[PDB]
């Protein structure tokens, strides 16, 4: 299309370049592959290209293949796979990967204040990996957890309540290297109205109630 | 025995059961416009040019893939229909060069037939117009990837009866391109073959080229040399 | 709107402003046209051989 | 019975307990809280009573889908074929402002489990895959973690709870789509090729994952499952109006001081949701501008409606908007409308496959059109155009999503229309 | 030489004549005077296209990508 | 009827451990069908 991020193809510089899962790792596919039914196999292109991005911070072309391998389905299906869905990156990003999500009451939580903060903080445009490395900020669209004001993704994290303020801290502790506490801050802890505590107040009942007269 | 009466505008047919729709509107002359479905070519959903309206049921069905139970009655020009092929057709051509001039199927392709014979005359929507990287493959396919209209035809072909399994999709809402992802070669034998399931003029013949026009040429009726199957 | 004769144009910095599409050979009413296109050096198409007879034409 | 005074809501009646994440996440906590209770019973009992005491509690679908359960689990009775079944819970949560799935998954997972072995048991499923947002990595994980926990209890595996049938459970996490979460395309992610519905006319009950008769269900309808057959049927129906009984999670969100998560009967006057659970709306109860009902799908509500709109499948369908996900938000008037709904036209163009073409076409469409709405520099009788584009796209194509992006632009045009041809007028003067 | 344009003394080279039926072509190819050979009509096969064949469990044929 | 959050522990998750409790359910389960064929080709 015209408007479009980064384009998908692979045009030069990694058809050799070297991708080896690691011996433990082979135990861990072994294991995911046990989970399908036999004469199939090839539902485990996702997880396993998954893993693969996993241990390796992107996957080259080389990975693509080499799952293409180990699992000897058509390269041509891993590729598919690689571009159609959002999490594969097929370039290199840093460290730390920032998302957030400017759609909807995250945006209307005023989460655009949030994105130029953390562009003035950290002093670059949006899209473009910082200089040096370990910063890379893109926005994505819905991620899911919404009462709780607007939400900062760091990888495999929910930052929850984020004020401008906080998050300067939470980019300064990564500068450090000590990761700040996972869960909702500001009060909230774990999705919860912060005024009341309201609905449920009472002791969970026991195993009872459920006489069902059989 | 075997068998189920179906009515097509009111006449009734005998059919097997199982036979699609598109089938089934086959047998008493009617050809539903399509794109994406071919007869040696497993079905999918992809062109939505096959809609078509059965009286009392509230949503059009597509005539490539549903199956026929008794007593539908499928009513092909209620007003219903027609809205719904002028709409596929219009949202097709909502992005889509203007190459006809220069495009080689120019006599012949299917967007420009259906595109009379069925859609609506005048187009809207300005700003628009996406464009798609171009990918050479063979020297035998010439390949203007812009005109692709993406209808998977070719993933099909290739895939099931070429068996080479090497060509594919890759994205999401307007962009998505259909082909090799790693700029690979692609050539088998039956391959040229694939010139001529392009619905559109997005594959068109290499050496062939500019040269000649379809109304302009005279068919002849011939057999092959050089391979013993005749 | 005077029909004079059949001039060919060209773009600024001139491209032989013919695609070859074969249109005007196509609605000749007297059929008098004559156009066979092969692709160029630059790969962009353009016509070899593009004829009237005048005699045949009509306006 | 329960008279049209609703809303009014009963704790130590609910469902869900732990869904602010308090007390013990265990199979000990849960246990101690009344999960994983007499329900061998259940199994041992047979499918039957279970199917038939799913519809006498006459409960809904859930992910706005609004289908009754009762016959969709009653399709898996079919005698035994040489083929596997499944049971095939969907954890994906897409849309905005929702935390649907979320919430449970993380502080309640051994609810989800037991529903996932009742509902199992009760339509002869083998196995039950979990997809869940692969963004959940932390929460599959503790989903993971509860899991074994049953395992090595021995509560799920082979003789699960020690009964007569044997019962495995899998998960697996997503690749990150919008789309993944759709009834179909589910199954063929399922499957690792690229996730893209499939026509309906083989229905995923008789031709499932692998090709195998399997059914698909949200976290929501599982997981609640077993604690329905424990209640004893009606005592569900008790809540709600006899065309949608029970309870269902509301998520607020939007513009309201305290936007949280609560657990309400089904039917609510919004008002009272909004007033009474979490905060007020910010700026008063006048200040408001519309609010969507349920998912991000959903049509606009004016404020002279959702003043005495209360929540329902049915009522709401009366207001024109068929409930989402029941997680509501709500809009400040200050706010332009036309900007939120045009990013939530945006993130559609985002989240979509190409298959076919009217969503793929038309949604472009209808994000340009908005932009340009947005900056205003269309002309007015460009409106209906859009609207036009919305119904030409509605009912003809594949997934719900195609239809899903239809619905919020019509919304925007039927209520708020005189709204547009002013910021339309005062971009022809501002820029000419 | 001049110009190069094909040219021919066929003065039949151009014509073709609809029928609807091949009784109409034999008649009219007798009755004409002229010689004739007939080549015979041909259809597509019937076929049974069923969608979810795509997808089966056992069964070979399985679409890759779709 | 004490009021904590009782789930922090699921701050100490590294990204290896989904898949690493996937390996430590490795049997546990009944052997999955094998069709009637090794791959569909
Ligand atoms: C566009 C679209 C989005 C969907 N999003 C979700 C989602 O976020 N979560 C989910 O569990 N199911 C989602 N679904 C699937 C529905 O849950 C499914 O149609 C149905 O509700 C499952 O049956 P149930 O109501 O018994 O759970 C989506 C379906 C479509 C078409
Ligand atoms: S593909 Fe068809 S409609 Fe498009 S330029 Fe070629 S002839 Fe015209
Ligand atoms: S290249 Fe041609 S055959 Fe292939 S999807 Fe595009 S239009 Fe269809
Ligand atoms: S072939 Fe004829 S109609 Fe086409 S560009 Fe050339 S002069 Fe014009
Ligand atoms: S409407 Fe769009 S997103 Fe849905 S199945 Fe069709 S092509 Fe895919
Ligand atoms: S033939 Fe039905 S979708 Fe193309
Ligand atoms: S709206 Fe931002 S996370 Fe759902």
């Amino acid at each position: 299309g015209g408007a479009l991020f980064v384009h998908r193809d692979t045009p030069k510089n990694n058809p050799e370049t070297p991708f080896d899962f690691t011996p433990e790792n082979y135990k861990r596919i072994e294991a995911i592959v046990k989970n399908y039914p036999e004469g199939h196999k090839a539902a485990a292109v996702l997880p396993v290209l998954d893993l693969a991005q996993r241990q390796n911070g992107w996957l080259p072309i080389s990975a693509m293949n080499k799952v293409a391998e180990i699992l000897q389905v058509p390269p041509m299906r891993v590729y598919e796979v690689a571009t159609f869905y959002t999490m594969y990156n097929r370039k290199p990003v840093g460290k730390y990967h920032i998302q957030v999500c400017t759609t909807t009451p995250c945006m209307l939580r005023n989460s655009d204040s949030i994105l130029e903060a953390i562009q003035k903080k950290l002093g670059i445009k949006v899209g473009e990996t910082t200089p040096d490395k370990l910063f890379t900020l893109i926005e994505v669209e819905c991620l899911g957890a919404c009462v709780n004001a607007p939400m900062v993704q760091i990888n495999d994290n929910y930052y929850e309540d984020l004020t401008p303020k906080d998050i300067e801290e939470i980019i300064d502790e990564l500068k450090a290297g000590k990761i700040p506490k996972p869960g909702p801050r500001s009060g909230r802890f774990s999705c919860e109205p912060a005024g009341g505590l309201t609905s449920l107040t009472e002791p969970p009942k026991g195993p009872g109630f459920g006489v069902q007269a059989g | 025995s075997n068998l189920i009466e179906v009515f097509v505008d009111g006449q009734s047919v005998m059919v097997e059961p199982g036979t699609t729709v598109l089938q089934a509107c086959e047998k008493v002359g009617m050809q539903i416009p399509r794109f994406c479905y071919h007869e040696r070519l497993s079905v999918a959903g992809n062109c939505r040019m096959c809609l078509v309206e059965i009286e009392k049921a509230p949503k059009v069905v597509a005539a490539c893939a549903m199956p026929v139970m008794k007593g539908w009655n499928i009513l092909t020009n209620s007003e219903k229909t027609k809205k719904a092929r002028e709409g596929v057709m219009e949202f097709l051509l909502a992005n889509h060069p203007l190459d006809c001039p220069i495009c080689d199927q120019g006599g012949e392709c299917d967007l420009q037939d259906q595109s009379m014979m069925f859609g609506s005359d005048r187009s809207r929507f300005l700003e628009g117009k996406r464009a798609v990287e171009d990918k050479n493959i063979g020297p035998l396919v010439k390949t203007i990837m812009t005109r692709c209209i993406q209808c998977t035809r070719c993933i099909r072909f290739a895939s099931e009866i070429a068996g080479v399994d090497d060509l594919g999709t890759t994205g999401r809402g307007n962009d998505m391109q259909v082909g090799t992802y790693i700029e690979k070669m692609f050539m088998s034998e039956l391959s040229g073959n694939i010139i001529d399931i392009c619905p559109v003029g997005a594959l068109t013949s290499k050496p062939y080229a500019f040269t000649a026009r379809p109304w302009e040429t005279r068919k002849t009726e011939s057999i092959d040399v050089m391979d013993a199957v005749g | 709107r005077f029909r004079g004769e059949h001039a060919l144009r060209r773009y600024p910095s001139g491209e032989e402003r013919c695609i070859a599409c074969k249109l005007c050979e196509a609605v000749c009413p007297a059929q008098a046209i004559t156009i066979e296109a092969e692709p160029r050096a630059d790969g962009s198409r353009r016509t070899t051989r593009y004829d009237i007879d005048m005699t045949k034409c009509i306006y | 019975p329960k008279k049209t005074s609703f809303g009014s809501l009963k704790d130590e009646d609910r469902i869900f307990t732990n869904l602010y994440g308090r007390h013990d996440w265990r199979l000990k906590g849960a246990q101690s809280r009344g999960d994983w209770y007499k329900t061998k019973e259940i199994l041992l009992k047979g499918p039957d009573w279970i199917l038939g005491e799913v519809k006498t509690s006459g409960l809904r679908g859930r992910g706005g889908a609004g289908f009754p359960t009762g016959l969709k689990w009653s399709f898996m009775n079919k005698p035994s074929d040489g083929r596997p079944k499944y049971l095939v819970v969907n954890a994906d949560e897409g849309e905005p402002g929702t935390c649907k799935d979320r919430e449970i998954i993380r502080h309640d997972p051994h609810k989800l489990v037991e529903g996932c072995l009742v509902g199992g048991r009760a339509m002869g499923a083998r196995a039950a895959y979990i997809y869940i947002r692969g963004e959940f990595y932390n929460e599959a994980s503790n989903l993971q973690v509860a899991i074994r926990e049953a395992y090595e209890a021995g509560l799920i595996g082979k003789n699960a709870c020690g009964s007569g049938y044997d019962f495995d459970v899998f998960v697996v996490r997503g690749a990150g789509a919008y789309i993944c979460g759709e009834e179909t395309a589910l199954i063929e992610s399922i499957e690792g090729k690229q996730g893209k519905p499939r026509l309906k006319p083989p229905f995923p009950a008789d031709v499932g994952v692998f090709g195998c008769p399997t059914t698909v269900a949200n976290v929501e309808t599982v997981a609640v499952s077993p604690t329905i057959c424990r209640r004893g049927g009606a005592w569900f129906a008790s809540f709600g109006r006899e065309r949608n009984s029970g309870t269902k999670l509301f998520n607020i969100s939007g513009h309201v001081n305290n936007p949280c998560t609560v657990e309400e009967e089904m039917s609510v006057p919004l008002k009272e949701l909004i007033e009474k659970h979490a905060g007020g709306v910010t700026g008063g109860w006048d200040n408001l501008l519309a609010v969507i009902p349920g998912g991000s799908s959903t049509p606009l509500i004016p404020k002279s409606v959702c003043e005495t709109v209360l929540m329902d499948f049915d009522a709401l369908i009366q207001a024109q908007t068929g409930l989402g996900t029941a997680a509501v938000i709500v809009m400040d008037r200050s706010t332009d409308i036309v900007k939120a709904i045009a990013r939530l036209i945006e993130f559609y163009k985002h989240e979509s496959c190409g298959q076919c073409t009217p969503c793929r076409e038309g949604v472009d469409w209808m994000n340009k059109v908005m932009a340009r709405f947005v900056r205003g520099d269309a002309r007015p009788a460009e409106i209906d155009s859009l609207w036009e584009i919305s119904k030409q796209i509605e009912g003809h194509t594949i997934c719900a999503l195609g239809d899903g992006a239809a619905w919020p632009v019509q919304g925007l045009i039927r209520h708020f229309r005189p709204e547009l041809e002013e910021r339309m007028q005062r971009f022809a003067q501002q820029h000419q | 030489p001049l110009m190069g344009w094909a040219s021919t003394a066929d003065p039949l080279s151009n014509l073709v004549l609809t029928f609807s039926t091949k009784e109409d072509a034999i008649a009219f190819a007798e009755k004409n005077g002229w010689s004739y050979d007939v080549e015979e009509r041909k259809v597509p096969k019937p076929k049974s296209k069923s969608y979810g064949a795509n997808f089966s469990w056992n069964k070979r044929t399985r679409v890759s990508t779709k | 009827d004490n009021t904590t959050y009782k789930n922090l522990q699921h701050h100490d998750y590294s990204t290896y451990t989904f898949l690493d409790l996937n390996l430590d359910l490795s049997k546990f389960r009944m052997p999955q069908p094998s069709s009637g064929r090794e791959s569909p080709r």
